[PDB]
């Protein structure tokens, strides 16, 4: 939709500028971290089926109030939602990690989400729980601090990223909330 | 808009997938483009005025008769309007230099070209007549580097190819 | 692109490869169906023209979609093969929806539940039910999009309300599967001057049709009735209720508040003290990253956030259903008013100077990971 | 920075506040401890949705008459207030154990809900012990001495944090009593 | 759907009564204008494109704020819409001028044009400035009093259809105020 | 304030007070060498969770006879209900170790305990002996004398309120004589 | 199949364009990749009878009750037509490490997994056991280059990922 190369053109076409020196080098500064980016998003989608069953089942292990009948994840078919209905976050938070900017999953996937859950009954406040597993260990893999499975990767720095992933899986929380 | 992201991050979704190795493999190849294209909006940033004057007056040097009364040219504020007609297009034309796809002229310049300039009488031969004068006027050693003037000429004739 | 002659692509079913094209296109639904009389007529392959078989199929299939002379070729791509009969019209809305116009106004600008929506919209010309969304929902995440409009085109219920010959529209059958199906179908079917573009969140259908109860709402049903069937209740007394609907329609005015989401709350006078309505239950929303030195670990204050009413029914409904055998051995009477209640000290630190302790009485109770 | 906290939670005319990256270090050495006192409240708000619904889920079985007819949490319309309550005031908690004043929670938070909890008819006897239950469990988690989850940190000492918020739930305590 | 000669019939129809000699002379007086009408609708049709053309483009030489940048008519597809979006109003005027009442246009153009532009964003006090510019030049057109084009006639009254068109440009102006 | 702490106790109802550091330093010149006696109640009541989980499980392996079946700790419904009596000796000791009286722990627990155990069928001699076991650990959790958890203090001699808890630790077993 | 080549062209044909500078862009990171992962393809051919002796056995050191009576393994000749079972995932890597993207993994190795695999009782958990026993066993100075390694790594664990 709006990668991180459109985000300034429509800053720049509200006030019909051309694009100029003053904000291409902050542009130029993005294709720097061009393959320290394009690492990241590839350590994400190498684990991510095990990212989502570790995440569901740690929300079921902390509350353990939905197994029990009547609740929102206890039917087999209900479980097969919610590691699809977990699995569509990551797959979306993983297009704004390649487009840099919070676009493409703001007016798909977040866009009526609060009502979806709300009708259909989904408990808001495991969702946080949900995410916040997605959230911690998003950034738990591109700064390769994760104990059972470390990644060979060229040496430096890539905590500007973190940064970034971190502020898209609260959006979703907060859109959620 | 239609940007290389735009384009792979799409048909990855259309596909219902993750970003795949092909998908991080499109995205490669803007580093080794953005360092001759984003040089090349620099340049069109900092001589748009002069790319208009001295470019949008050749569309009247060849086309002489729409000044006349009762045709498209009448007054000098339309001539006021028509250079601030073809600084939007000088405009887009950087604003695709930027993106790296043709994304933001197809919606913004492009598309629906074909009714306003047949209902307000607007001449599209003289419209190109004054892109593809800026065209022909590239080279390697005043203008630009050797490979932007190449892909600086790929989105003017684009806009030419679509006009006409 | 194919040849003259395709009743049908792509070979789902084993028998349409030996299944002709449909000779003539098919009768209607045989039902009595009151609203239709006062519809307009079908427009077919067979009894109309090129220039109102595109306006119809840009009138339905794309909504209202506005496409240019420039824009939309693969539909220019899949109607020059249309006019020379190399494939039906069944076969062209599968054309038009596997090709990228559709998708860049409906697909990746509309969110993904409202796309099938959009969908049953366009292709059917109705409304789902649950089940029919959480089947067409799993297509959307293991096969994607061509497999998706495979669903409605191969289906049987395109097949026997339209056939290979006949345009998309909303069929008035009279006798439907169900109640809602009915009028579901016709609030997700206005008639002139709206299109699918600027409701990006569509929001009202995408909440109806969500849980199976909590059926739309009447006015959002009597406004895309037919006519000699709204009148005399549509000049001044439930017009104005037209209106306040429209302007809640457009602009996308998000239903938790009146149609699902519905909490009595308090009177604003019974608390008076943690006053000031607009700020009652406001919490502060604080997120930590703590990673490197790029953080931006900003607190925010929240919205009014609303107890949600289905995790307080999986907490105190299906669980704590542990008040059993609640005689608790009264013996010894006087225990004035109270159970057995440890004073309860509990030292706030002494952080050397300025820290302090209180104290607090409460009743007792030993855990669950404890004593063996 | 910390003005710019404390008016965004008495709901001024902002939408939200952010932190930046060289601002956080400036918040950091503004505060005392403040690398721990960021490590208390990211303990907190990573279990927020599952300590209020521990510490009503004990309440409950403490005193099992509240979701007998007749009790405060029959109707799951007042069953849900009550779950969104918890989150409230676990909510402010978690802001005045960042900003290190209770300031803020004496004079948004606490200020006549003695006067809204007799106004109600919410019962003082079931709702400190909904209170007690929540101090326990986040002093549990700063010195990471819950049962079921342990959460990795740098090593130290944090129980001047711990007796923070059992200050700061004594006055949660103290104003509804 | 309801034409001039369909109009009468339900308003008969709510009193049960057949349609006789005390209405019918002032429906043959509607046929007494039969050629009246007919070549009214042909001077509306006969320069339509410059109808709509000079009329989209006074609203603009008037008020430049939507050529300005984040205005309603800024970029090249939304004038395409916009030449379009007036043309079908002289659509459905030229259909109701022809039936004689105001029932085609009422449901199918003016049956949810409000709500349309009310989501996309349309000025609409632009697009009454915009109608009216229309609602002028209908009435120079039936009146013969085009100063730069004038058409030959059958010399006579005609004033009764400019009430009759100018009462229809005004409803498509209520319908979107 | 130690009358407002009698509120605290004797109102037959749930109450919490605290006291700030105001308040505090007229409390430490009332009483006598207070800083110990603050520092006395939180070295018990921050292991009051292990003191009544070892007593009497102390208890049971000196007197197998409680887990026989008809015994009073067989149920797990008597066993919550053993240490739920364990904890509340507890605290009603350490508020009298902190008020330094006995008058509260006679009045609002031990009035009445005779009454209430022979009428519940509570075996005293067992009892005693879970008391025995806390009188000894508590001596040893004042004088930082236990082997696994030693904790950190301001140096200097302890031993008068040593002997201070255990006068009013024999007060419980006299009661239950 | 699925190429960074077939994902652009197919993209254009569906909008019905002509390859524009967004398309043509995507082709120019072929130049800085097909470098990388074309040594890994000779790497893996002049290697494929090592990785599927003493790496397919490794799964029968972990699953050693598949070699009971009435299981998926039953005799000599099921192991044999195991070693041939996982010499065609191996084949296929080569299959994609050549072509860019996934494309040749898809259809030929993915669609349709859960099929064979649950009717025929054949346990995944023991296929990729024998996987991602090879994807660990990468390093940078006996096998290949360092940037081959981080590519051919990231096509075994998308063979994870669809089969668990
Ligand atoms: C097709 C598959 C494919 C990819 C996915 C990318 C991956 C890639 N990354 C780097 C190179 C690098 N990549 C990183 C990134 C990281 N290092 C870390 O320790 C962090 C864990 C992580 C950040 C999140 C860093 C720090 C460098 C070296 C500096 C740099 O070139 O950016 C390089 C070499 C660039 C050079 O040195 O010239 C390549 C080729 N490239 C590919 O061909
Ligand atoms: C009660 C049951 C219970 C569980 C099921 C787990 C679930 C679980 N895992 C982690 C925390 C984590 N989980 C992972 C995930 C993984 N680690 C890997 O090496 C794999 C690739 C992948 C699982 C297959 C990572 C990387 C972390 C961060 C800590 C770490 O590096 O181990 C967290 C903490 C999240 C947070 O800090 O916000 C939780 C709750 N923990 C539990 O207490
Ligand atoms: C970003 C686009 C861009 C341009 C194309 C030029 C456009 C341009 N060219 C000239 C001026 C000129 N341009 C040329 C052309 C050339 N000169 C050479 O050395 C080459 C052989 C050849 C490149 C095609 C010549 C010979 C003149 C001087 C004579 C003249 O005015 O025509 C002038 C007037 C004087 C000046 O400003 O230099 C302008 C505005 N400027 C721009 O900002
Ligand atoms: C996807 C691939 C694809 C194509 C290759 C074309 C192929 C094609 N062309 C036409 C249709 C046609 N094609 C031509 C073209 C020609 N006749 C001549 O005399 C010239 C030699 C030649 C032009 C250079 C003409 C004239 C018609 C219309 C026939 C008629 O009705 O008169 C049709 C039928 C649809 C229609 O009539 O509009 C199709 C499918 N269209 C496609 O969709
Ligand atoms: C297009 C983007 C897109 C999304 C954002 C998600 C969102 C989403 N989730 C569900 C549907 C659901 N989502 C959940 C998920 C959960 N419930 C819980 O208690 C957990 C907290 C959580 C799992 C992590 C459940 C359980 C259902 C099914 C409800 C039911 O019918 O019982 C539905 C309805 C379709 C269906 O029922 O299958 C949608 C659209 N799915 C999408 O297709
Ligand atoms: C961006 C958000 C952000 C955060 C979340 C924190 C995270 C954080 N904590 C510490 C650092 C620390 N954090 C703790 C805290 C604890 N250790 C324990 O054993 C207890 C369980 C717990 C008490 C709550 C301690 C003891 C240190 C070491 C510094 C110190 O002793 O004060 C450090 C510096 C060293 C390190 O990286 O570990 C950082 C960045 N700071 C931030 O800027
Ligand atoms: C105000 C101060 C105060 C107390 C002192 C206690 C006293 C007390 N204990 C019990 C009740 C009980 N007390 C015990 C305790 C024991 N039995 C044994 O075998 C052990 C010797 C000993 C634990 C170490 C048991 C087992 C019961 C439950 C008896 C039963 O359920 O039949 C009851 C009955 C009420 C109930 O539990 O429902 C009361 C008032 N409670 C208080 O509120
Ligand atoms: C019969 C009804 C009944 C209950 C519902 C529970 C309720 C309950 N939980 C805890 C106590 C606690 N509850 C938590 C909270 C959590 N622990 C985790 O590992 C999760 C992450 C998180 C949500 C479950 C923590 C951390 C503690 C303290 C240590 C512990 O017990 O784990 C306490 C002790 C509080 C205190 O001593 O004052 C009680 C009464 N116990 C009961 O007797
Ligand atoms: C500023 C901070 C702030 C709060 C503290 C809460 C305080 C609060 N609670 C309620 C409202 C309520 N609060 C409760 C709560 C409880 N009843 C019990 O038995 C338990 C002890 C307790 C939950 C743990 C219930 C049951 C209601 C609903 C009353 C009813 O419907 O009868 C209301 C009335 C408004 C409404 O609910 O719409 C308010 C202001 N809200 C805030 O904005
Ligand atoms: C298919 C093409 C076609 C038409 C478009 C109509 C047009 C038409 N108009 C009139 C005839 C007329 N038409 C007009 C109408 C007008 N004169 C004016 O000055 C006004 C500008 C305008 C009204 C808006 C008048 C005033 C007459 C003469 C009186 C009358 O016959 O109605 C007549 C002759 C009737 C007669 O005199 O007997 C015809 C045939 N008929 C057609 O066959
Ligand atoms: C064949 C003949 C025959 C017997 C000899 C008794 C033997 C006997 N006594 C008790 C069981 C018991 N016995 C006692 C008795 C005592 N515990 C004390 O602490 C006192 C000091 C002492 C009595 C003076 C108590 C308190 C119980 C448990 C009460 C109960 O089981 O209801 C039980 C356990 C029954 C059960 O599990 O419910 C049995 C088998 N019953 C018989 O049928
Ligand atoms: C039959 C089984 C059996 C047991 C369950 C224990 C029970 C037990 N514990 C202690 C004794 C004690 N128990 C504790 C309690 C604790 N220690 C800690 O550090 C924790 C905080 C806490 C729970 C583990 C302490 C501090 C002592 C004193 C240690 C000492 O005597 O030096 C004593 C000696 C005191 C006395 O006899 O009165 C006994 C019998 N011993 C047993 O033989
Ligand atoms: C706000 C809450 C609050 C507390 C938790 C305590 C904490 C506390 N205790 C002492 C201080 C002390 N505490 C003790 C007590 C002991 N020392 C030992 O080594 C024995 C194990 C133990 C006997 C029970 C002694 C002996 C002193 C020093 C003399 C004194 O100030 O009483 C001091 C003064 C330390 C100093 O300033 O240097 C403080 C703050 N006081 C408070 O105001
Ligand atoms: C196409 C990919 C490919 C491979 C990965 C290897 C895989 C491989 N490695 C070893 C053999 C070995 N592999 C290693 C591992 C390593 N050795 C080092 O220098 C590094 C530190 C580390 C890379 C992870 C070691 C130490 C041995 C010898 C000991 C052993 O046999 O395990 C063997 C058996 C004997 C041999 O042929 O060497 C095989 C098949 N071969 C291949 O064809």
């Amino acid at each position: 939709m709006l990668d991180a190369f459109s985000r300034v053109v429509v800053n720049s076409d509200a006030k019909a500028a051309y694009v100029g020196g003053s904000d291409l080098q902050a542009l130029k500064s993005f294709i720097a971290d061009g393959n320290k980016r394009l690492d990241a998003v590839n350590s994400i989608v190498s684990n991510a089926s095990c990212m989502v069953s570790d995440a569901v089942s740690g929300m079921i292990c902390e509350n353990p109030g939905l197994i029990s009948p009547g609740g929102n994840c206890y039917t087999n078919r209900r479980m097969a939602a919610c590691l699809r209905d977990g699995e569509i976050i990551l797959r979306y938070v993983s297009y704004a990690l390649l487009a840099g900017d919070a676009s493409v999953l703001e007016d798909r996937c977040l866009n009526g989400l609060k009502e979806t859950y709300i009708a259909l009954g989904v408990p808001t406040n495991s969702s946080i729980r949900a995410v916040s597993i997605m959230k911690a260990q998003a950034v738990a893999f591109i700064t390769n601090t994760a104990t059972e499975r470390k990644m060979s990767f060229a040496a430096g720095d890539c905590t500007s990223l973190a940064s970034e992933v971190a502020s898209y899986f609260d959006r979703v929380g907060a859109a959620i909330s | 808009m239609k940007s290389v992201i735009t384009t792979v991050v799409s048909a990855a979704d259309a596909a219902g997938r993750f970003p795949s190795n092909s998908d991080l493999e499109s995205i490669q190849g803007n580093i080794q483009r953005s360092a001759a294209r984003l040089e090349a909006a620099e340049k069109l940033a900092g001589n748009h005025e002069a790319v208009v004057k001295e470019a949008g007056d050749a569309c009247f040097a060849k086309y002489a008769y729409l000044k006349n009364p009762g045709e498209a040219g009448e007054n000098q504020e339309k001539i006021n309007k028509c250079y601030r007609d073809v600084d939007h297009y000088m405009r887009l034309v950087n604003y695709c230099l930027v993106v790296g796809g043709t994304g933001p002229l197809d919606e913004w310049g492009i598309a629906g070209a074909r009714e306003v300039y047949r209902t307000l009488n607007l001449p599209t031969s003289a419209y190109v007549a004054s892109i593809a004068y800026t065209r022909d006027r590239l080279c390697v050693p005043r203008d630009m580097s050797a490979q932007a003037g190449v892909e600086f000429s790929a989105y003017l004739d684009y806009l030419i190819n679509a006009l006409s | 692109l194919t040849l003259p002659g395709t009743a049908e692509t792509n070979l789902a079913v084993p028998s349409n490869a030996v299944r002709k094209v449909q000779p003539y296109p098919i009768a209607k639904p045989p039902s009595y169906s009151s609203v239709d009389s006062l519809r307009p007529a079908r427009v077919s392959r067979m009894d109309a023209d090129w220039a109102t078989i595109y306006e119809q199929v840009r009138r339905q299939v794309m909504g209202n979609a506005y496409v240019m002379e420039g824009e939309a070729p693969d539909i220019d791509v899949a109607f020059s093969q249309l006019k020379g009969g190399n494939l039906t019209v069944r076969e062209f809305v599968r054309a038009v929806g596997k090709s990228a116009s559709y998708r860049t106004r409906f697909m990746e600008a509309k969110s993904s539940y409202n796309f099938v929506l959009l969908n049953f919209k366009h292709f059917l010309g109705r409304a789902p039910t649950q089940e029919e969304v959480s089947t067409h929902i799993q297509i959307l995440a293991t096969s994607g999009l061509e497999a998706e409009i495979d669903s409605y085109i191969d289906s049987d219920e395109y097949k026997a309300l339209f056939g290979d010959h006949v345009v998309p529209y909303v069929v008035y059958r009279g006798t439907y599967l169900s109640s809602e199906r009915f009028n579901r179908m016709v609030k997700a079917n206005p008639g002139g001057a709206t299109s699918d573009k600027a409701k990006s969140n569509l929001n009202m259908i995408a909440t109806v049709a969500a849980d199976l109860p909590t059926d739309a709402i009447d006015v959002m049903r009597g406004l895309p009735s037919p006519i000699t069937s709204e009148t005399l209740a549509f000049g001044t007394a439930y017009y104005w209720a037209k209106v306040e609907k429209e302007a809640s329609e457009g602009r996308s005015a998000s239903p938790i508040g009146e149609k699902i989401g519905k909490f009595d709350h308090a009177p604003i006078s019974t608390y008076t003290s943690l006053c000031s309505y607009d700020k009652v239950n406001k919490a502060p929303q604080i997120s930590v990253t703590n990673v490197g030195s790029d953080e931006h670990s900003y607190v925010s204050v929240t919205s009014k956030y609303i107890a949600p009413d289905m995790a307080a029914a999986a907490q105190m409904l299906a669980d704590c259903q542990k008040y059993k055998a609640g005689g608790n051995a009264p013996t010894g009477k006087w225990m004035k008013y109270y159970p057995g209640t440890t004073v309860n000290m509990a030292p706030y630190i002494s952080l050397n100077d300025t820290g302090s302790d209180s104290s607090r009485t409460v009743s007792v109770t030993l855990d669950k990971v404890k004593i063996s």
